[PDB]
Parts: C-alpha cells; structure tokens; sequence
C-alpha cells in the first residue's frame, strides 16, 4: 500500500568465471527480508479470534509463495543467508506473534522449501565434471524429479485450489501433499545428498602373481570426491536400509536403472 | 609385489574448471554492497518507525 | 593473507547478522505500532 522509493532492479551477473555450468547468471531479487518495499505490515490488527480466517488466508498465500524457494511477505530471511554466497546456510525467522496455526504446521513446508533450495544448489554444484559422471547424472535425475514431480503437480494444484475451491485449508494441503507422496522421495534424496556431503567431508579432512600369475600390482588411490563405485555402494546401502517400503524401493530401482 | 599407496591427483576439465580464485573476493565485494544496502534499509526503517510512532502519539493525543 | 581476508569478511558478515537481527526486531516493532494505530483508527 505504501511506497519505499527503493530502486527495484534486476541485472545479469558480471562475473562468470566461477559460476557453475548450470548456475544462474542473474542477480538476486532485492532482498525483501532487509530491503522494504511498498509494505511493512503484520496481522496483529486481525489477530482477533474472529479474523483468524483472514490471517490464515494471508498465511496460505505466503506459504504458497515460499514453497517455490522465494520468501513470502510476512516471513523474513535469517541474516546468515547471503544471496551472493553459494555456501551460506538456509534459515529464516517467522513471527511467533500470530496464532500457532501459522507457525506449527508451516515448519514442514518451510523445511521442504529449504531442502528444495539446497537441492537446486546441489544440482548447480554437481554440474562440475570433476565429480564423476554418476553425480552429474543424478543431477539430471534430481532436475527431472523437481521439474516433473514437484512443480508439475504441487504448485499447480495448490494454485488451482486456492483460486477455485472455496476456503481451501492447510489440512487439505497437507493431505494432498501426503497423497502425492513427493515428501518421502524428497526426504530420500535429501538423505542421499547428506551422505554424499559426509563422504566428501571425510575425504577432504583425511588428507594423510604368487598363485594366479598376474602381472598386476596394487595402486591404492583415493580421490577428494567419491566416484561411481562409491555412489553405487551408497545406493545399495540405502536400499538395504530402506527395505520394506514398496514405493521407496521401486523409486530406488528406477533411480539405479537410470543413473 | 604387495604394496599400498596414496593418491595426490585429481581430474580437471578446462571447460568448467576454476581459472582463478579472485571471484571469491569479487563476491565479497558484492556482499559488501549488500551490507551497505542493508544499512541503508535499516536507516529507512528507523525513519519509518519514527514517523509512525509520531503518528501514534498524535492519534492517541487527539 | 587471502584466508585472513576471508575470515575478516566473515566477521563483517556476522556483524551484519547482529545489526540485521536488530533490524528484524525493529521491523516487528514497526509491525506492532502499525497494527496498534490501525486498530485504534478502525
């Protein structure tokens, strides 16, 4: 409603010698979390028990905005987040003054958004061919999972519901989310990426003929990044640990057949 | 013939391998511009709360 | 010297974290007073 007279501008990135093969080349949006523009508003005036419906409607709007990886209106990024920093952590503060309906259930959706952002960053980072071919193939797999399972169903269905269905509820939102079961596959991929990061961190911190007649000698060589054999062993260990869930095991079979 | 070694080599592909490390200082300068912007926004928010607090006192006195 | 420069830049980032946490508290304060005056005028 108001105006801040802030120069909202978007520009292409000048430096390109250390942006990965699939990283974006545009500057970040003008940091609403710190740069105010046209509004600095809260729902305490409509925090009355009766205006809870309008409050939760605006909350629904904001949670629809935040799930795409871009922060909403009444949500502020935590200061550790730096757009130009590609290794900065993902965290943000939400106003606890509103009804617990705003903060309790939204933790799952904001964790989904955080893991979506970190998975996009992992896709951009794993574009480096020095990480082996299996990792950049898993990158294409996670891109397909994001742009053909997450975006095609979730955001489109949610927008259609918020535009047509009268008074859509966050309960029905969570219901259709768990009915699409994208959260389980997303958590599996997140755990896979966590194990990959663990192996990379270990390899980075740890820097220090008799019978069969074969003219072969051992060359025990370890690289700073895992390779195809390590990734296959990791996937086998994961499927062995997650034996029992039919959807999980069939998804893992498809992923192993594809990579 | 039985031996154990250790590797000190890795693959590098010129099309996407890093050419120089000064881009980290370049993005540091970008973050410095970001910090200046954040300070300016803090100033503007202080101005806004001052004006709106004055409006609050005026309406409470009226 | 590059590592020391990066450490100083991270220290400046943390200083900005503190001042922007102050910014967030001041923002919720603006929110409080805004909704207060809006409820009084409404």
């Amino acid at each position: 409603m108001e105006i801040k007279e802030v120069d909202d501008r978007a520009e292409l990135l000048r430096y390109t010698n250390n942006i990965p093969l699939l990283g974006k080349l545009v500057n970040h949006q003008p940091l609403w979390s710190t740069n105010p523009k046209l509004k600095s508003f809260s729902l305490e005036k409509i925090s009355a028990p009766d205006q809870r419906r309008v409050q939760e409607a605006l909350v629904v709007k904001d949670l629809l905005n935040v799930l795409i990886g871009l922060e909403g209106t009444y949500i502020r990024y935590f200061n550790d987040y730096e757009p130009s920093d590609p290794e900065t952590p993902i965290e943000f503060k939400i106003a606890k003054k509103m009804d617990p309906s705003f903060k309790t259930f939204s933790r799952r959706i904001v964790r989904y958004g955080k893991q979506y952002m970190i998975l996009t960053r992992a896709y951009e980072k794993w574009s480096d061919t020095s990480f082996g071919m299996v990792l950049q193939r898993f990158a294409y797999e996670i891109r397909r999972f994001l742009e053909d399972v997450y975006l095609k169903t979730l955001v489109e269905r949610l927008e259609r519901d918020f535009n047509k269905v009268p008074n859509f509820s966050i309960r029905e939102l969570e219901q259709i989310i768990n009915e699409t079961e994208v959260n389980k596959q997303m958590e599996l991929l997140y755990n896979i990426y966590e194990e990959i990061f663990r192996e990379i961190e270990e390899r980075r911190t740890n820097q220090s003929s008799l019978h069969l007649r074969l003219m072969v000698a051992f060359d025990t060589t370890v690289y700073p990044v895992p390779k195809g054999g390590a990734i296959l062993k990791i996937f086998q260990q994961k499927i062995l640990e997650n034996l029992g869930d039919r959807s999980s095991v069939m998804f893992l079979k498809k992923l192993l057949n594809n990579i | 013939k039985r031996h154990i070694t250790y590797a000190n080599s890795d693959i590098s592909n010129k099309e996407l391998y890093i050419n120089e490390i000064k881009s980290l200082k370049h993005e540091i300068k970008e973050l410095r511009k970001e910090k200046n912007d954040t300070l300016n926004n803090y100033d503007t928010l202080e101005e806004e709360t001052d004006d709106l607090k004055n409006r609050l006192q005026a309406l409470e006195k009226e």
